């Protein structure tokens, strides 16, 4: 359709400008103006959990755009889901491993 | 009357004149301060730096912590001889174009601390652009040495590109602030008398 | 070659290419505008000399990060260096480039919309990274470890945050969402939805009360383009709340623009607000709390939000 | 932690934000200079002069 | 949307190939994540939206976030001092091996039906749809499996 | 109008890419990131016969692949620190100790 297609170009045209104005502005910058330990594990840990629950997030992000076609035993599964989620949050939260402190 | 860095003349095409007004301009109405604590001055400082006083207004609130993005060397305390090499270096991890203030007795010459442990004036080291007398200045004096500098920044040269042009930077002589404030400083005669308030 | 089909392309590219400008001048000129309402929250008046109430700080300002020095550290990776505000602008650019300021005014009518603005807050957290790493310093790759562990944090339940809005809608799409509002916005039902997304949007941007710096190596222009990509950030979320809670462009009286940039407008003095009133907790504080709270009351949110829509369904 | 103790942290984080903005909506404490010139009492301790006597002559 | 699945499969092909014969290793992982996006701007070509969203998200977003986040732990180291894999003698071999594997693949695929795929968009509601109908126990052990690595991953990865 | 040998074509190469990053290189962080190469180029097969049949099944590959590839990023990462921690060098060719 031409509307779509009205879009699309829109799109590639900000994507564009938007990259050749911070190119621009990072080349204007750089010719314009006269020239003269050993970390901790819970970072690991806490990209690590952010990984896990930002897949469960996506199984939520599929079953959120879909409720009503997915009817109330939909609901139950996701159910099952986010007690599974939240069980390993307990689990998680409770041996210390979500705690940065010692 | 110029100095080159050897006293010359003004070196100002007219858009290339027009360019270097506006690069001037730019420059001198964004000034970023450094944040450096040394002594009682840069309470005096800080102090011009909050609502009573509004250092804002002149567009230099914005108080850095790294020296890379700061335009601004404001020495505002005693010049001690454990921390005369680290002004020396946060001096040197700053960028052109640099400028800097003495603020205090302490930074212009050492003040009343003619001591062992204390270098007579940062500009044993450092090359300073505005002095100010006070132990401390007051808010408004830091105020005016600012607009000294601006004028001091709006009036000088320097090279608009790193490849193209002179990359010599040419700083005004200024007319001594005592001598233009001479034809008004000596036509007073009555001041208030100290028992009033 | 006049033909209306190459004139209504020329019409989006056109309408495309100035949301661009405006958000882009829209960001810069409200780092002005965090300094001018700095200074009245502060009781005083903030820049106001430089031209007309001050509306020349910013030309000036821009003049001068253009003017100082261009200065890459000698023992530091030059691309990596230079690629990070490339991405802390890019990325919250693009996110813009999915909001809907108008009905016609979008730049793209995207099927995935604030999927979108999920890829460019996972871009945003490398834009923090590479800044950290590139610096060749450890103060400051300790302090982007850390405050990338914030943002991970916080970015763990953002689209949980937003998954309420989306069920409620039943699309991704951000015209869906903006026409779910037509009766009641959405902050009256998801609410706890509307206080999770907020709090997730302050902490992603980095700001306060969620601030060995990594910014310090970086200087120039380039510092300039993490300003103006923080301050796009903060527009940006602004408009999405707008759009996602607040019903969008949607009003009684006023045109929809005028409501929408009102809308925006207001959220954004509520980001100023936000750094002139709160404190900063500490580091662990804002951790836990972004773990044990919020995470669970953004799933708790979206199980009652399926339940009320399961209820209502007929 | 408490579910009552946020409760009072978020009241007081609202409050604090009360605050601020009706600070907003204050008077400005701002004393413009240089605009707005300094007074210094007449004892201020700045600018060193010598004074002359009521005859003319200088008093040092 | 052909132009567009060429240009994103060529550069995701040179940046894979400069992923597995780099010695930085956050540049590797740079040209990771350019593979990733267009790797998704492939799925994007192809009408998968919901693969593509997920492959900025989740693989490019996430997983070499955490990548990144392992590397910058180890601050690296004995590596670009012997620059071993680039001698002929080590990865001639397993390139001819993978050049003859790639070639049987390929002649298996080219023997093939092909009615060309059409790009017909497939939203995330479909898949959200048959994810909580004909695969019901996908998900729930779905979720099993990234308990069972979270597990895992915080039982080795920590420091006493 | 796109082939599906073109699209398994490139799966396959970018699969075999994989391959001889995982194989050719002794560091195991490049071997983890060989096997993450491999596993997308997986799941990038599944979403092109996905695609190529109109089905969403395709995508419910794909999203069990990513599962599985971030979950076993985080063990062999786990496992990389933990070699990291206690030899302090990551060359897989000193773990070999048990043989025959
Ligand atoms: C250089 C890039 C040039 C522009 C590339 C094309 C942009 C438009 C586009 O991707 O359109 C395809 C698709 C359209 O989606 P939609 O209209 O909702 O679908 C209805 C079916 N026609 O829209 C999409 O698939 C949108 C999702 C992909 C957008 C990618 C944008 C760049 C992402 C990486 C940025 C990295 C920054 C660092
Ligand atoms: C686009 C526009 C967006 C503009 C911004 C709008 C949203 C702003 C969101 C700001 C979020 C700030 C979140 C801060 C969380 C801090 C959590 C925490 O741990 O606080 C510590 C404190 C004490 O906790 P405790 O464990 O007892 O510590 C004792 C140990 N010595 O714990 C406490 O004091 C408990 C309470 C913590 C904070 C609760 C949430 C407050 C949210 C901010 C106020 C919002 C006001 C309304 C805003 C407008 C709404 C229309
Ligand atoms: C779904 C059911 C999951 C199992 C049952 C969960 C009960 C409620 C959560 C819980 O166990 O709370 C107590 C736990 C105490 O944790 P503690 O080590 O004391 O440190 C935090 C200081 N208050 O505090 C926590 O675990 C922190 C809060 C986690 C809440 C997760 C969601 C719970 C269900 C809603
Ligand atoms: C959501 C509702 C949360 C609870 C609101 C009411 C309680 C509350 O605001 O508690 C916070 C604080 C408690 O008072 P306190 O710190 O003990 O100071 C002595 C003065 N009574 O009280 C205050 O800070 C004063 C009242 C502030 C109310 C702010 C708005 C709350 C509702 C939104
Ligand atoms: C070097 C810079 C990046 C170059 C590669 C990416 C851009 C390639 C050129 C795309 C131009 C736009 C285009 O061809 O769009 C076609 C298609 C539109 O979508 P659709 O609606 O399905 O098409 C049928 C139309 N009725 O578009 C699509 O279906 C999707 C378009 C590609 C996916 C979005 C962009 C991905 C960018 C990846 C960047 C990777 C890092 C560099
Ligand atoms: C890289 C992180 C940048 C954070 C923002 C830095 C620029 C704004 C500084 C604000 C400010 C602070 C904190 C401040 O403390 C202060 O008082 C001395 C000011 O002068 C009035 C300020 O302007
Ligand atoms: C912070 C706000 C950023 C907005 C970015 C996009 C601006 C688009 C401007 C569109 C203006 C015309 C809108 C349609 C007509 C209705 C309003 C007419 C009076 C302005
Ligand atoms: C210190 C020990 C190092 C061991 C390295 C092992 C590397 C193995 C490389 C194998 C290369 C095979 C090349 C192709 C062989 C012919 C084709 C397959 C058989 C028909
Ligand atoms: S000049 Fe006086 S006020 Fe300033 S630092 Fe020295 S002692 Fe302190």
């Amino acid at each position: 359709s031409t509307e779509v297609i009205a879009h699309h170009w829109a799109f590639a045209i900000f994507l564009i400008v938007a990259i050749g104005l911070c190119c621009l502005m990072l080349v204007g910058g750089w010719f314009l103006g006269g020239r003269a330990l050993r970390l901790s594990a819970k970072f690991y840990l806490v990209a690590m959990f952010f990984v896990i629950f930002d897949v469960e997030a996506l199984y939520l992000f599929a079953w959120s755009t879909s409720i009503r076609e997915s009817g109330w035993v939909g609901f139950v599964e996701a159910a099952i889901f986010i007690f599974v989620l939240l069980a390993g949050l307990v689990y998680l939260v409770r041996i210390g491993a979500l705690d940065w402190t010692p | 009357d110029y100095t080159l860095t050897e006293i010359v003349t003004d070196p100002l095409n007219v858009f290339m004149g027009k360019l270097n007004d506006m690069v001037n301009w730019g420059r001198k109405n964004s000034i970023w301060p450094y944040n450096f604590g040394l002594s009682c001055c840069y309470v005096e400082m800080v102090t011009s730096f909050t609502a009573v006083h509004d250092v804002a207004r002149f567009g230099a609130e914005v108080l850095r912590a790294s020296p890379r993005q700061a335009d601004l060397m404001v020495v505002a305390g005693t010049c001690f001889t454990k921390m005369a090499p680290v002004i020396q270096r946060l001096y040197d991890q700053m960028l052109e174009p640099k400028w800097v203030i003495s603020m205090g007795a302490c930074a212009n010459s050492g003040g009343m601390y003619d001591i062992y442990s204390v270098v007579q004036g940062v500009d044993k080291f450092i090359p300073v652009d505005v002095y100010i007398p006070g132990c401390p200045p007051r808010p408004e004096a830091y105020m005016q040495a600012l607009m000294l500098l601006q004028e001091s920044i709006g009036k000088e040269r320097r090279p608009l590109s790193w490849v193209v042009g002179d990359q010599g930077v040419y700083r005004a002589n200024m007319q001594s602030e005592r001598e233009r404030k001479r034809g008004e400083r000596i036509a007073v005669t009555n001041l208030r008398t100290p028992d009033e308030i | 070659w006049i033909s209306p089909e190459l004139i209504e392309i020329l019409l989006t590219i056109l309408k495309a290419v100035v949301i661009l400008l405006v958000v882009v001048t829209c960001g810069a000129f409200m780092s002005f505008g965090e300094r001018r309402l700095l200074g009245l929250f502060q009781n005083r008046y903030g820049p106001n000399r430089v031209g007309w109430g001050g509306s020349l700080q910013l030309v000036a300002d821009m003049i001068k990060m253009f003017f100082k020095e261009d200065w890459i550290p000698k023992f530091s990776d030059r691309v990596i260096f230079t690629l990070a505000p490339m991405i802390a602008f890019t990325s919250l650019l693009l996110a813009f480039a999915i909001v809907p300021v108008s009905p016609g005014w979008v730049v793209a009518d995207l099927n995935i919309g604030i999927l979108f603005f999920l890829m460019m807050a996972g871009l945003a957290v490398y834009a923090v990274l590479f800044a950290g790493w590139s610096s060749n310093n450890k103060y400051s790759l300790l302090g982007a470890m850390r405050a990338s562990a914030q943002t991970l944090s916080y970015e763990v339940f953002l689209g949980l945050s937003l998954m309420g809005v989306v069920a409620q809608a039943g699309s991704f799409n951000m015209t869906d969402i903006v026409n779910s509002q037509a009766h009641v916005w959405n902050v009256i039902p998801q609410f706890f939805g509307f206080i999770t997304f907020a709090i997730a949007g302050v902490a992603v941007c980095h700001r306060h009360p969620f601030d060995d710096g990594y910014h310090i190596e970086y200087s120039g222009m380039k510092f300039g383009l993490f300003f103006v990509g923080e301050y796009i950030g903060i527009v940006t979320i602004s408009a999405l709340m707008v759009t996602l809670f607040f019903g969008g462009w949607q009003g009684p009286l006023l045109p929809p623009f005028i409501w929408f940039a009102l809308k925006t407008a207001f959220f954004m003095m509520m980001f100023i607000l936000i750094r002139a009133s709160l404190p900063r907790p500490r580091y662990d504080q804002v951790m836990s709390f972004g773990w044990k709270i919020c995470l669970p009351l953004t799933l708790i949110n979206l199980l009652v939000t399926a339940a009320v829509i399961l209820w209502q369904a007929q | 932690m408490t579910l009552k103790e946020l409760l009072v942290g978020f009241g007081t984080q609202v409050r604090s934000i009360w605050m601020i903005g009706l600070h907003a909506f204050a008077k400005r404490e701002t004393r413009m200079y240089p605009e707005e010139p300094v007074y210094l009492p007449p004892r201020y301790r700045g600018r060193i002069v010598l004074t002359r006597d009521p005859d003319g002559e200088e008093r040092c | 949307m052909e132009f567009a699945f060429y240009i994103c499969g060529l550069i995701a092909i040179l940046a894979t190939l400069r992923v597995i014969t780099h010695t930085n290793p956050v540049h590797a992982l740079l040209y990771l994540i350019i593979s990733l996006l267009a790797i998704s701007g492939v799925f994007f070509s192809l009408g998968a939206y919901f693969a593509g969203a997920l492959e900025i998200i989740v693989y490019a977003g996430a997983i070499m976030v955490l990548f990144v986040f392992v590397v910058m732990m180890l601050n690296l180291s004995e590596i670009e001092q012997e620059r071993q894999w680039l001698k002929p003698q080590v990865w001639i071999g397993p390139a001819i091996l993978s050049a003859i594997m790639l070639v049987v693949i390929v002649y298996a695929i080219l023997g093939v039906n092909d009615q060309g795929i059409d790009g017909t968009p497939i939203s995330a509601k479909a898949v959200g749809i048959t994810l909580f109908g004909p695969y019901v126990l996908a998900v729930e052990l779905a979720s099993m499996l990234l308990l069972a690595g979270l597990v895992v991953a915080f039982h080795v990865g920590r420091e006493e | 109008m796109i082939p599906l040998q073109h699209g398994l074509i490139l799966a396959a190469i970018l699969f075999v890419l994989g391959l001889t990053g995982l194989v050719i290189r002794r560091n195991l962080l490049f071997m983890l990131i060989g096997l993450e190469i491999m596993i997308n180029a997986s799941a990038l097969a599944f979403v092109v016969a996905g695609s190529y049949w109109g089905q969403t099944d395709g995508q419910v590959m794909y999203i069990l692949a990513i599962s599985l590839a971030a979950a076993e990023a985080s063990i062999g990462l786990a496992l990389l620190l933990q070699l990291h921690r206690r030899r302090q060098n990551l060359n897989i060719d000193s773990v070999s100790e048990m043989r025959g």
